[PDB]
């Protein structure tokens, strides 16, 4: 009474993929929420990291199963689009694949499951969008709450009083909240140096350099005139093959005199423009600084800095306002940046930094410097700050805000199960499985917090069934309560993108029915 | 050769009997069974996982890349793989169908040889049968093109039916027209390189779109403006980095340093003179092919004109097509070089990257498609499916003749082969009947993948085509027999003809080998 | 996660039926080349010790000698051996039919048909085919001349696919005669087949008496007229008193000399008791020692030493005596009778020739070829012919051969299929195709147009001519009633039932679990 489907290989492949996805999901399931702890990854080489970011955990943990690779790619894609929730997305994907293996055991074709999953996705997008509220920028309270919620599940939670305000200052000091619609994170330059503690992180509107000043006679310059240089301050040499022939004893003295005169002329041309500090670009094939040139510059009481990467010139120009100079005749004061102060700062014997502060033309660019005891905490602090910046980026992208702490997915689970109770047929079971497959996030939020998961989820469902929305798990109170009063929120883009990407990834995985090992 | 003397080598062997055709048939049938589970709109795609360098992983449904990536060892499997690659190169799709049909033909051939019938008889019968099938398909090949709306509806139907067997079917109603629009921007020029598919992670697959202009993944200079209105874009293929005189053996030989300083000043002077000659064109956007060093960058920034550096040959050709410019290398005559024009060249942020957006382009000859999925495998599969759709649409734009899909065309040529077989004597008739059965196996496989009663549906279609209804096929949305004219499951005539002919000829060449001789490996 | 063992594996999917089908088809293709009057036999060579070489045609020993690996091949070999034990014919036929049933089974399961559907269709088809074969069976036994002609035809059709075909006209009747000497007793051990090399295979003959491969003693005579044979199973050796724990414990040599004299005297008195029966011949089962042999030679009788259980049983059957062990009362069950006990020489050996035997209940067949392999194949195929002749003597119902019975029962299966709905009908059609694949194979091995001949037979059987089959000496469609290609009904029925049962049992496996080898 129907097709025999003799080949059981596709079913075995699907079960294997589902089991591998579930294994990857519940491997990192213990790293969710403000009570989930971070993992330590020691790769094949002598490198170790202490990470709570789901994307980095999945990248460093070199998986083997194809479904696990699909999940790590999904996590990195969610990081690209959102930047936060890269753990919840993989948890959701694994959980609902685990739910759909039972459906496969019930004799339901994979295409029907995929289409029903897509329909449940379409309903859930509407549920989440209606659940949210509009948000207006330039409101410090909501931005701070979102940044703190992003930072809470990270190692820098205890520093949230010092990192959240600077995390929102960094974003607000780059874009104009009037018409932005996006933010470019490239101009938030993160510089890391060993030493100090996390509490000494700083935000500077100026520029930070890791290079060292060539002349150790001046380090502090007040009312500095900065100027980039893209040509070489050495003996002249043409692009074509160059040779100097000497046939007299006076030729040697003459050639030395001409070299010295040319260098001194270049340095005098630089100095007569009022330049106070010099930024020399890193030039391979020609020493950008010579001993004679540096000697003359130091004699004229100037500060010289070399070995500046070609990729940083745009950042420097956007920050302090200089314009690149590739010819001496074009070097004038009309294209010479200015700053209130240039300093060479010592970090209590743990390195040296260059700080340019008080640029008279403050560009749309700030810099963050981080301090820490060991390398691992510094890297984790960088990742946490980046996640907070990405959260603010999502909030800027589309202006919508939802409650956190398990409220969105549990409310969606309800609304979707009563949606399934109106679609009687073969797809009713699949939609109900989708609805009950996202109870995993609140369950794990309750579990990692030490609460009883079953009772907590039951109370959550009951309280959202009574219309008391924005209710979720509180770890400070140690129970269940309203979340907005607890100041825990997240942008709608995070959750909506997580759900959409997870559903798309699962719908793609469910279409696999064979695996072949290529040569 | 089993003789008590061995002559070949330590490693070389010969199979000069039913062993050789046994190996060839089992290899071909193995390839066909590998491809079989990826047919029809209900087919399911496969995972290709490496066993070595970088462990490349790709999710794919089309059989061309499946047969290309895996390493076959049976020479018959090599013939099938080369068949699939050639068929993919020729038109763009039908690789799965041609491999499946050739495998089914070889299975029928082995069944025939089991009845002790000489292979040349099978070859002659198949030659006659494929002639009859060619004639039937050509006779049933409806044609459009004189009308405008009918041809565009045909294009939409062809895109939908070619994209329906891939992942993109999940958003079929959104994607097919997209593909159609792309080809409709080429104005009949069969240059698929004018289509650029930029893939970036993030966002659902429904967020893909065809831009109303061009997207370039390059960088602006330092001091250049980041936004230009009503540009006059000049596209060039000059060096303008160091500009070697290109006269090898030239060197400076001077007795003082001031001479070298003067020579280098003269070099920078000739750079400035060349940049001034370029600026004499009256332009505000300059596009190069190779790098622009710091001095020309500064000259451009002082002038106030944009400069796009290091755009490969494809980039400059696509910008010339989409904007109307002319690839230049010398600028002695500004009145002979034609300059392209756009409306806005602002920067647009997609994903986490910034791209140059030529909007309001003068000509739509070239365009770009942005693919934004959830996984790198999803991106690769989407790109491959879109490439297949574009190839088929360009082919049917070149040749507007179309035949009905869903199994109707292959059913009708199978019926023609059956009618031919019913009037021929001798052992060739059974060969023709086997050919017809192998040709009819394709809709059987489609229904099997779908999960319907394949035998009942195939018998229904056989009766429908024997009675006289030549526009009947499979309705997948419910799994019944329907009228393809109403459903509009069209297909390119050239694609079907290529599948039929290539499968027939490769089956013929494989069928007539009675000795496999392997030299010792390297 | 793997759980079984190192070396233990499981195939729980299409792989299992793939292995089973490929093994069954390998068995079928190996056995297929030995059907019909034009089939060609095979050489079996052992790669192990003694490098045994045997030239054989029947499928039973071919399948039992080779070491099969696939469990389905083991199923087929066991079925062939069991069918050889039951009747002794059609082992190749049953194996081939089972192979084609499994081939059509895999073809059907390619069309996505549940195996239990095929099982039900096959059960219905085999019920209909068995009913049709029983309805088409002709019987004799009441008649005398007609039944003898039927026996000759059965021997001919059983012996025409083997090497003795070269002299078939000579051999068939001989085999029949042997069975006609059994007088209805289902005792094939009453037939002795003595194989001696040298001379053409047409020198083989069924003796008009019995032949014994033993030796006369030293002083006994080597020829008797009007023999009075006494057949015994006594000791005639040292012949211990059997009272374990008996020993001589004396104090002089005279005592033990007296005891040994008493032993010799008791042996002499036992020989006297034997002689009191009034005999001139004596056949013993175990050895006869020197003193009884001397006494027999002095008396004037003829003694046979070490004639095993089979030998004395055959002598009792062919002569009528009883196997004596105690000679207290000679007046009880009596002796046997013959007319000559001449020693006759065959090749280089001498055998005792019992001629003019009182009863023909046992006999000997002398096989004489030019090669030991020829002798072995002649012996095996003659054994098959004798088995079939004895079976049809026990049950005289016969059905026509040459594919006629197969064609008619396949026609009945087709008619049943045409009137049954559902996916059962295609299962029965596949059953009929597999059943008709046998005469196709016979024609193929013959080398004719198999498709044309099978189409002609199908048309002739559908029309109503229910006695049409393959005439192979000319290669056309002939009448088995006129021609005389008969066959035992029991053989064909057992072939059909065993093949269908083996196909059914093999087809319904979906998981093969192999434990780690020892
Ligand atoms: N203070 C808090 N109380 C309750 N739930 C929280 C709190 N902070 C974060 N969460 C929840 O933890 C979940 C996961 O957040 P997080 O672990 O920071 O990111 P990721 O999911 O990328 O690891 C969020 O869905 C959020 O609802
Ligand atoms: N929606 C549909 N309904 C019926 N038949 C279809 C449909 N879509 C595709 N087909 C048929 O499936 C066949 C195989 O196409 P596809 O699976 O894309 O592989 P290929 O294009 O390589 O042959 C085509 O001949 C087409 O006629
Ligand atoms: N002389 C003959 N003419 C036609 N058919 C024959 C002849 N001899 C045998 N057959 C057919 O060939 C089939 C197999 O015969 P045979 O090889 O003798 O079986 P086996 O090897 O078991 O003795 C039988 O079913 C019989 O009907
Ligand atoms: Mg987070
Ligand atoms: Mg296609
Ligand atoms: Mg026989």
């Amino acid at each position: 009474k129907g097709a025999y489907q003799d080949r059981d290989k596709p079913a075995q492949i699907r079960f294997s993929n589902i089991s591998a996805a579930k294994a990857v999901a519940d491997a990192i399931r213990t790293s969710l929420g403000p009570k989930g702890m971070d993992k330590m990854i020691q790769d094949g080489k002598g490198d170790v990291t202490i990470t709570n970011d789901g994307a980095t955990i999945l990248k460093q943990m070199q998986v083997l199963h194809p479904a696990a690779r699909m999940l790590v790619e999904l996590s990195k894609a969610q990081d690209i689009e959102a930047g936060d929730g890269t753990t919840s997305v993989v948890i959701i994907a694994g959980s609902l694949l685990d739910s759909c293996t039972k459906l496969l055991q019930k004799g339901i074709h994979p295409t029907i499951i995929s289409e029903s999953f897509q329909k449940a996705l379409e309903k859930g997008i509407e549920i989440l969008t209606d659940m949210s509220r509009p948000v207006e920028l330039s409101d410090r309270e909501t931005l701070l709450n979102s940044a703190t919620t992003s930072l809470n599940s990270k190692v820098v939670s205890q520093y949230s009083s010092l990192l959240s305000p600077m995390s929102v200052n960094a974003v607000m000091k780059v874009i104009d909240p009037a018409t932005a619609t996006s933010v470019d994170l490239r101009d938030i330059k993160i510089v890391k140096k060993l030493g100090g503690t996390i509490d000494d992180c700083e935000l500077v509107e100026g520029l930070v350099l890791t290079q060292k000043v060539s002349n150790s006679g001046i380090t502090r310059v007040e009312k500095a005139k900065i100027g980039l240089i893209q040509f070489c301050l050495s003996a002249p040499k043409t692009d074509m093959d160059n040779q100097i022939v000497v046939s007299d004893y006076a030729q040697m003295d003459r050639v030395l005199r001409e070299e010295r005169a040319y260098i001194l002329n270049l340095v005098k041309q630089i100095k007569k423009t009022g330049c106070n500090v010099l930024l020399i670009q890193k030039s391979i094939l020609r020493d950008a600084l010579s001993d004679l040139a540096l000697h003359f510059l130091n004699k004229m009481k100037i500060m010289v800095i070399k070995d500046i990467e070609r990729e940083d010139i745009e950042f420097i120009c956007k920050t302090i306002g200089t314009k690149p100079v590739a010819h001496i005749d074009q070097f004038t004061a009309d294209m010479l940046g200015s700053a209130e102060l240039a300093e060479e700062v010592n970090l209590n014997g743990s390195g040296k930094l260059l700080k340019i502060t008080g640029c008279a033309s403050p560009g749309k660019t700030v810099t963050i410097v981080v301090r820490g005891s060991n390398k691992l905490v510094i890297e984790e602090a960088e990742r946490s700050i980046h996640d907070a910046l990405c959260v603010i980026r999502c909030l800027v992208k589309k202006r919508a805000l939802i409650a956190g702490g398990g409220a969105p997915e549990i409310e969606l689970a309800l609304r979707l199960t009563e949606y399934s109770r109106t679609l009687s047929g073969m797809e009713s079971y699949c939609v109900r499985a989708f609805a009950d497959a996202m109870e995993v996030i609140p369950s794990t939020l309750a579990e990692n917090a030490g609460l009883n998961p079953i009772s907590t989820v039951t109370e959550l469902r009951n309280r959202h069934a009574q219309g008391e929305k924005t209710a979720g798990i509180n770890v400070r109170k140690g129970g269940i309560s309203n979340i907005l009063e607890e100041l825990v929120v997240q942008p709608l883009l995070v959750s909506v993108s997580a759900l959409t990407l997870a559903t798309e990834t699962v719908r793609s995985i469910l279409k696999i029915d064979d695996v072949v090992n290529t040569r | 050769s089993l003789a008590p003397v061995n002559i070949f080598k330590a490693g070389a062997d010969e199979e000069r009997a039913e062993t050789a055709r046994l190996t060839s048939f089992i290899g071909a049938i193995a390839i066909g069974d590998l491809v079989k589970s990826t047919l029809g709109p209900k087919g399911m795609d496969k995972i290709l996982l490496s066993s070595g360098r970088d462990a490349s992983l790709m999710v794919t449904n089309d059989g061309a890349t499946i047969l290309k990536n895996i390493g076959v060892d049976n020479p018959a499997a090599k013939v099938l793989v080369d068949m699939s690659r050639v068929q993919d190169d020729e038109v763009g799709d039908g690789t799965t169908s041609v491999t499946v049909l050739a495998a089914e033909l070889l299975r029928e051939a082995e069944s025939l040889i089991a009845k002790k019938i000489h292979p040349q008889t099978i070859i002659a019968g198949w030659r006659e049968a494929t002639k009859a099938a060619r004639e039937a398909l050509l006779s049933s090949a409806v044609d459009h093109g004189s009308d405008e709306v009918k041809f565009r509806q045909d294009l939409m139907n062809i895109a939908g039916t070619t994209l329906s067997s891939k992942l993109l079917t999940h958003h079929k109603d959104h994607f097919t027209k997209l593909a159609v629009e792309a080809v409709l921007r080429l104005k009949g020029s069969g240059n698929l390189e004018a289509i650029h598919i930029i893939k970036k992670l993030g966002g659902s697959l429904a967020d893909s779109y065809l831009d109303e202009g061009f997207l370039l993944d390059k960088k602006i200079g330092v001091n250049q403006p980041k936004r230009i209105e009503n540009a006059k874009i000049l596209i060039a293929n000059t060096g303008m980095d160091t500009d070697k005189i290109k006269i090898f053996g030239s060197r400076v030989r001077v007795d003082s340093t001031a001479k070298v300083a003067e020579i280098e000043h003269a070099e920078k002077e000739k750079m400035k003179e060349k940049v001034e000659r370029i600026l004499k064109h009256g332009i505000n956007c300059f596009i190069n092919r190779q790098l622009i060093y710091n001095y020309p960058e500064q000259l451009f920034g002082a002038a106030g004109v944009m400069a796009i550096e290091h755009a490969d040959f494809a980039g400059v050709e696509r910008l010339a097509l989409v904007t109307g410019g002319e690839i230049a290398s010398t600028f002695d005559h500004p009145e002979l070089v034609k300059l392209g024009s756009c409306k806005l060249i602002e920067e647009v942020m997609i994903g986490e990257d910034k791209l140059i957006h030529f909007s309001g382009v003068a000509l739509g000859e070239a365009c770009t498609i942005v693919l934004r999925g959830a996984t790198q495998q999803i991106l690769d599969e989407a790109e491959r499916s879109l490439h297949d759709a574009l190839c088929v649409l360009a082919q049917t734009v070149k040749d507007s003749r179309t035949v009905y899909g869903g199994g109707c065309s292959e059913m009708l040529m199978a019926h023609a082969v059956t009618q031919l077989a019913n009037r021929t004597p001798g052992k060739e008739a059974v060969a023709m009947e086997s050919y017809a059965k192998a040709l009819r196996m394709l809709p059987t496989i489609i229904a099997d993948n779908a999960g319907y009663d394949s035998a009942d549906l195939v018998a229904q279609l056989r009766a429908a085509h024997s009675e006289g209804n030549t526009t009947a096929g499979l309705d997948m949305r419910e799994g019944t027999i329907g009228d393809m004219a109403i459903l509009g499951i069209t297909e390119s005539f050239q694609v079907k003809r290529q599948v039929l002919l290539s499968a027939a000829e490769a089956a013929e060449v494989i069928l007539r080998v009675d000795n496999i001789i392997k030299a010792a490996p390297r």
